[PDB]
């Protein structure tokens, strides 16, 4: 029955597709680990797939994967139990350190870059013909945190030129210097912008930026998981 | 309340966007369209250029002209007369020749001749359209995944109005041109063929369909959910995996026991999709060809 | 085992209930009390499932079937043999998803992330509900419902539907229908634009964003962006899911004649209702 030979014949097919997308997905995060950071012994029933290489452009290189995976940065935790599979606690401060949902991760310390090869974020004054074209322009308002203390005044935004879109909203502090805050983690209401995510006394911690004008892939790395590790770690201050 | 990025709060405007140049032949791409602020709440606001050489014109004058053709016959059958048209507008239908013509050309134009001629401008119309999927993304130096995916839609396609009525001898098995009408053509096809929920291939359809809305409903969640770590910046993720990638990644692994990667979730998702179509038409190909009624195969099988 | 990434997530914190007590993991199984209680009563009904086999007679996979109480009990309790059982498996997977998905919630929590997943997946749970309690529960019987049975709940499908005439005219059904295939096609462009980005020709550098918008403004002259795409298609899938609720709850309740005939409203519209010639003249 040719009808019997396709049904069958497609079965075989997808267990075949699926062995193939399953390897596929494993070029990121294996081989498997102990928690001591040690090669697992059991890596489940399917093989790391043959390395592909990506060509990066503007002479950014290549990335080949699957590759040797490491961290590339220290992690402060600790084992809480004798055993696999419990919480390791924070040894020091987990949003200065930079673990839990405070965690960073080591990327490259250069800003992405659009297609013509200039940085694909920037802060709106410095990208010619962008504005505000909708919505409450929160550049001017002050920023509360969850404690609902003031922690500073918006300054500008920050563009994503490519995409046409704000990503970051730039922060001054008291002390004159500034903070970029996900657009994600704010609310742009009339008369402020509020942040949940962090009460006021902990704005001076977001990770500042090497140069003023742009913002490294590691850097928005450890902004974004600093202020987002505050719904967790600032709970204690949120009200 | 928290802000969950399903509406942007703020939207910014620059000059407008002209595209990358690559080897596109820029004597083609239109103006730039006007801007939506009401489109970027959600999206883009930016409307255009286009891209449109001959294959493009030949492919949209094509498509224009089954519309209308489809179009005429409707209003012949509304009697010339706005108001019915618009009454009886989804009871109109153009119908494939009857089956005592076969696969001939030789049926009147009210009765078939009409449809042929339709479904002509519609055959050109969508293979032109495959053809500019494929050179769109080859002037552009990128990968051709679209147009291999457009195909697994366009083999349904052909096996409905083109492949199986062929195998089956006459257009008479065709889909006809109607808004309820191809519904009823539908809901006639698994009554002829002994009930489609019997055919193995519509079961596995229907997984993929199902699968799609189950696959894109936990990918879009998943990056709006890492939106706050540049989730959305997939490509870089790829390139340079960041904890949005790793966040994403943990919380299915922590959730179902495995995740993918940020390459690897959007083959997972092209292949749901696809497999849909691919599947589908299979079903119906070997329906009234090698199966006549789903539930005495199955009953064999 | 861990990933290669893993470790510094997996940190205390995050839970609803029971602060530490199921704070922790089995393999890369996330636990919680809600790890606990999903455990529950997916353990419950499976073995409830398992003795409706027997008092069924089968261990089939594509046999065993759980069917719930004839029309005659009502809203009403009923004997574990006739309808009981799927009566109390009901219960257990309703709390089985919805288990499900405030596991899903503490660990949005320890990983700071938004709570979009567990708030879709709440969709296709008040969808199943939609079949299994609400319907039923307006029209006055748990009968009313679907079998749990491989090939019995498609028999249900069939026979529910041709109960109105052919369901495709069914409005409400139309429009899911239409954001079922409208996010199948979407699920496809999405997975192939960033894929043939990212693997682009041979020996050629991954395309850009930038090149991803340009690739779709050039085709049908707009883009929607990538953060628009995954809105985009959380929205479809929602809204397809919400929209098949609605025609379903609806059948039966305020609509259980045939559903081609509810296009009798907008055809007997009085200033063209007479007006002779088309179809309906
Ligand atoms: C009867 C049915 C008739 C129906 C006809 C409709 C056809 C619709 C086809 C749709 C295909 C969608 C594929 C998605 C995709 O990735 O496309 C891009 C992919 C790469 O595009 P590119 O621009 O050339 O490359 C960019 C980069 O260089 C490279 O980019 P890349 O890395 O992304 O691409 C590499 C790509 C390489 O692509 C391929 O190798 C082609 C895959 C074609 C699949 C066609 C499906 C056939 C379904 C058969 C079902 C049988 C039932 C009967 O890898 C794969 O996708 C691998 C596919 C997995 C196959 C698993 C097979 C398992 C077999 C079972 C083994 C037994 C073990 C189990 C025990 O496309 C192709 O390679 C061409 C496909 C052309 C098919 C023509 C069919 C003729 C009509
Ligand atoms: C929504 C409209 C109807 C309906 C209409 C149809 C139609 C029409 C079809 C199916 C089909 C299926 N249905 Mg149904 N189905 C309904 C409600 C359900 C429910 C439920 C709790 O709500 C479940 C679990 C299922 C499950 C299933 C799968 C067995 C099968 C493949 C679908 C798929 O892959 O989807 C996408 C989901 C995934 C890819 C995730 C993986 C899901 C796995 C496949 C489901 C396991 C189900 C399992 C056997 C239940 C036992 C588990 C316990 C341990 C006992 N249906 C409602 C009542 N269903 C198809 C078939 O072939 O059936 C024979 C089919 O043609
Ligand atoms: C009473 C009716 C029968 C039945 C009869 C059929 C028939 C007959 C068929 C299906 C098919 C399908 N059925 Mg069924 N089906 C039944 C009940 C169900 C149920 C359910 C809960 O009961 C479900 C979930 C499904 C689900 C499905 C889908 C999996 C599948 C369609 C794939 C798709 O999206 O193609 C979407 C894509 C296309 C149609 C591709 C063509 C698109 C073209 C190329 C593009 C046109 C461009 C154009 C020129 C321009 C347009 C204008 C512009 C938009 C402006 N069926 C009952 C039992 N079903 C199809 C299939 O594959 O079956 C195996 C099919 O043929
Ligand atoms: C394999 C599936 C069956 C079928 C079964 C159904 C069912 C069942 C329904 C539709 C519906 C629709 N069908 Mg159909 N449909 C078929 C083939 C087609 C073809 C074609 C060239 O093959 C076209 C252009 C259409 C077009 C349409 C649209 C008018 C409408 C919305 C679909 C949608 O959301 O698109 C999204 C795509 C873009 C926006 C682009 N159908 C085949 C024969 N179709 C729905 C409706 O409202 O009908 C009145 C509906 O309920
Ligand atoms: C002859 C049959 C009638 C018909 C009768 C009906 C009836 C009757 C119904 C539909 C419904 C639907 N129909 Mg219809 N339908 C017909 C023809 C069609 C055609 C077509 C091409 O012709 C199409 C595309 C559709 C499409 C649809 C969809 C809009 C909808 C199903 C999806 C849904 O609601 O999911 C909703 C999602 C769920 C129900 C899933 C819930 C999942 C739960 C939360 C989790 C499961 C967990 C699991 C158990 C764990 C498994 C174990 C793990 C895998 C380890 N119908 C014909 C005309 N149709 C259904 C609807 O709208 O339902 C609300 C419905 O009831
Ligand atoms: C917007 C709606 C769409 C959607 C979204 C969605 N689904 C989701 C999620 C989201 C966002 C998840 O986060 C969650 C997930 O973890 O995915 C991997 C999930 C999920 N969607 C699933 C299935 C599923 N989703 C479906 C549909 C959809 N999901 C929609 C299209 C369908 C169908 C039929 O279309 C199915 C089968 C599960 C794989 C997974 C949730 C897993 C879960 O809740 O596990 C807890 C329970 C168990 C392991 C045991 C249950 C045992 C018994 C208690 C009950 C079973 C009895 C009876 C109900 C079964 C009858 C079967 C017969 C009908 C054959
Ligand atoms: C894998 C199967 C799914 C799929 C995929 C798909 N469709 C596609 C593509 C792909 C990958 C394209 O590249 C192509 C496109 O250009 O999208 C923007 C297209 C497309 N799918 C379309 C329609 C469409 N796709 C549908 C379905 C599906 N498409 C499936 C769910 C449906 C239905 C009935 O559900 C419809 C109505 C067209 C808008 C577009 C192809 C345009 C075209 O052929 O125009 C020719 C003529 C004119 C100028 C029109 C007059
Ligand atoms: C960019 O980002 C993204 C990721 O990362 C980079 C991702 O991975 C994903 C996730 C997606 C995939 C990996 C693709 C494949 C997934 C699908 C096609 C969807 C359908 C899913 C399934 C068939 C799997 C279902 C399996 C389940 C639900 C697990 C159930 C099994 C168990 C053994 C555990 C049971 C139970 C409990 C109660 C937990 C507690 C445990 C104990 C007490 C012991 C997405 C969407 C994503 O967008
Ligand atoms: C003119 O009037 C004004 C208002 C402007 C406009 C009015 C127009 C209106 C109201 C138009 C309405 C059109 C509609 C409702 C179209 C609906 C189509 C539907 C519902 C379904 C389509 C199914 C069609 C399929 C599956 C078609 C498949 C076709 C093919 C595979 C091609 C077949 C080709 C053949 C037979 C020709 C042979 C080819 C060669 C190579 C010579
Ligand atoms: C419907 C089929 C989709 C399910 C595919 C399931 C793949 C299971 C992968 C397990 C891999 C586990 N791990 C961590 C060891 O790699
Ligand atoms: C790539 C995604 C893998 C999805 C695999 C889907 C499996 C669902 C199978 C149900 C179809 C059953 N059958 C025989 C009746 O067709
Ligand atoms: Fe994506
Ligand atoms: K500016």
């Amino acid at each position: 029955d040719l009808a019997s030979l396709a049904i069958y014949s497609f079965w075989i097919f997808l267990a075949g597709l699926i062995y193939y997308l399953q390897t596929e997905n494993m070029r990121e995060g294996y081989p498997l680990e102990n928690e001591d950071g040690t090669p697992a012994a059991n890596q489940g029933p399917f093989p790391l797939p043959k390395p592909k290489t990506f060509i990066l452009p503007h002479g950014r290189g290549t990335l080949t994967v699957p590759g040797p995976e490491s961290e590339d940065r220290p992690i402060a935790l600790a084992r809480t139990a004798v055993s696999e599979g419990f919480p390791h606690a924070p040894t020091g401060d987990p949003m200065k350190d930079g673990v839990g949902p405070a965690s960073w991760v080591a990327r490259r310390d250069l800003p992405e870059l659009d297609g013509h090869g200039h940085n694909k974020i920037k802060p709106m004054k410095a990208a010619a013909g962008f504005h505000v074209s909708a919505g409450k322009n929160p550049i001017g308002l002050p920023v509360r945190g969850c404690d609902l203390e003031i922690a500073g005044k918006v300054v500008d935004i920050w563009v994503d030129i490519p995409e046409q879109m704000a990503r970051f909203l730039e922060v001054e502090l008291k002390d004159g210097s500034t903070r970029l805050l996900p657009m994600q983690m704010v609310k742009v209401q009339s008369n402020r912008v509020h942040v949940n995510a962090l009460s006021s006394d902990l704005f001076a911690g977001i990770p500042t930026i090497k140069s003023p004008t742009e913002v490294t892939l590691l850097e928005e790395d450890k902004i974004c998981g600093y202020v987002a590790g505050g719904l967790m770690y600032a709970a204690p201050k949120r009200k | 309340a928290e802000y969950q990025n399903i509406f942007s709060q703020v939207q910014v405007r620059g000059p407008a966007d002209l595209g990358m140049t690559e080897d596109v032949n820029l004597a083609n791409r239109s103006g730039v369209g006007p801007f939506s602020t009401l489109l970027g709440w959600f999206g883009n606001a930016q409307l255009g250029p286009i891209y449109l050489g001959s294959l493009g014109v030949l492919s949209l004058f094509s498509g224009l002209m089954w519309f209308f053709t489809i179009g005429i016959w409707f209003w012949y059958q509304a009697g010339w007369n706005p108001a019915v048209f618009l009454r009886d507008l989804f009871f109109f239908s153009l119908e494939p020749p009857a089956p005592e013509y076969g696969l001939s050309f030789a049926a009147p134009l009210k009765e078939g001749g009409l449809w042929l001629i339709a479904s002509f401008f519609m055959f050109v119309a969508v293979w032109s359209w495959w053809g500019r999927t494929y050179l769109r993304a080859q002037a552009l130096g990128m990968g051709k995944h679209t147009a291999w995916a457009f195909l697994s839609a366009i083999w349904l396609w052909m096996v409905l109005g083109f492949i199986r009525p062929i195998l089956m001898g006459s257009w008479s098995e065709a889909v006809p041109y109607g808004i309820f009408s191809h519904l009823d053509w539908t809901n006639n096809f698994s009554l002829v063929h002994g009930n489609l929920f019997y055919n193995p291939f519509h079961g596995l359809s229907i997984a993929f369909l199902y699968g799609s809305a189950l696959l894109f409903a936990m990918h879009g969640a998943t990056i709006l959910a890492v939106s706050r770590f540049g989730g959305e910046r997939e490509l870089e993720q790829i390139a340079d995996r960041g904890t949005a990638a790793e966040r994403a990644a943990l919380f299915w692994r922590w959730t179902m026991g495995f995740n993918a990667t940020m390459e690897g979730i959007h083959r997972w998702a092209i292949w749901m999709a696809v497999l849909v179509t691919l599947t589908g038409g299979i079903g119906i190909l070997l329906s009234g060809t090698v199966v006549d009624n789903w539930y005495v195969w199955g009953q064999n099988h | 085992a861990l990933l290669s990434f893993e470790r510094k997530y997996r940190v205390p914190g995050g839970t609803l209930v029971g602060g530490n007590l199921f704070d922790f993991w089995v393999g890369p199984f996330y636990v919680g009390f809600f790890g606990v209680a999903t455990f529950f009563f997916a353990a419950l009904g499976i073995i409830l499932i398992a003795w409706s086999a027997v008092l069924q007679g089968t261990w089939n996979p594509q046999l065993i079937s759980v069917y719930p109480p004839a029309l005659e009990y009502g809203l009403g309790g009923a004997p574990l043999a006739k309808g009981g059982l799927w009566q109390i498996i009901t219960i257990c997977a309703t709390g089985a998803f919805v288990s499900w998905a405030l596991r899903e919630v503490e660990i949005c929590r320890k990983l700071g992330i938004g709570y979009h997943i567990p708030f879709a997946f709440a969709f296709a749970i008040l969808a199943y509900l939609t079949l299994v309690l609400f319907r039923p529960v307006m029209m006055g019987a748990w009968g009313y419902a679907f079998p749990y049975g491989i090939w019995t709940h498609l028999d249900w499908v069939s026979n529910t539907g041709y109960t109105y005439g052919n369901f495709h005219y069914n409005p409400a059904h139309m429009i899911a229908i239409s954001f079922f295939f409208t996010n199948a096609l979407a699920l496809a462009l999405h997975g192939a634009l960033v894929l043939s980005a990212a693997n682009p020709e041979k020996g050629k550098e991954m395309r850009t964003p930038d090149h991803e918008n340009t690739f779709f403004r050039d085709l049908v002259g707009y883009s929607i962006g990538t953060l628009g795409i995954h809105r985009l298609g959380l929205l479809l899938s929602l809204s397809a899911v919400f929209f098949s609720a609605l025609c379903m709850i609806i059948t039966g309740t305020i609509w259980f004649d045939q559903w081609v005939d509810w296009w009798q409203w907008w055809v007997k519209l009085p200033w063209w209702a007479n007006i002779p010639g088309g179809i309906n003249g």
